[PDB]
């Protein structure tokens, strides 16, 4: 710390912004978009089976 | 049956078994309606027209 501050809290002067990707779960999204594609084409299809 | 949770041998023959009954009866109902009328004009024709 500055001499200015010496007597300062340490926790209190600097930190590390915060952030989180919120579109981080399209994940899930993409995985069904793809079972839809193989339903039309039918390459490698989930109909016709349990 | 459709519903799946680590089927066995018995078990994946038995939905499948069980699937295809409800395709088969429509088979049926197709074969002997209008199959059946199609077939037996061709055979009338082949033998009187020739």
């Amino acid at each position: 710390l500055r001499p200015t501050a010496y007597g300062r809290d340490v926790r209190s002067i600097i930190s590390q912004l915060p952030v989180t990707d919120v579109t981080a779960q399209n994940i899930q999204d993409v995985q069904v978009v793809e079972r839809n594609m193989q339903r039309i084409v039918g390459v490698n299809d989930d109909v016709a089976g349990q | 049956s459709s519903p799946s949770s680590r089927r066995s041998a018995t078990e994946f023959r038995g939905t499948t078994s069980f699937a295809s009954s409800r395709l088969a009866n429509l088979a049926y109902f197709f074969s002997v309606t209008g199959f059946r009328s199609l077939a037996k004009s061709l055979i009338v024709k082949t033998q009187q027209l020739y």
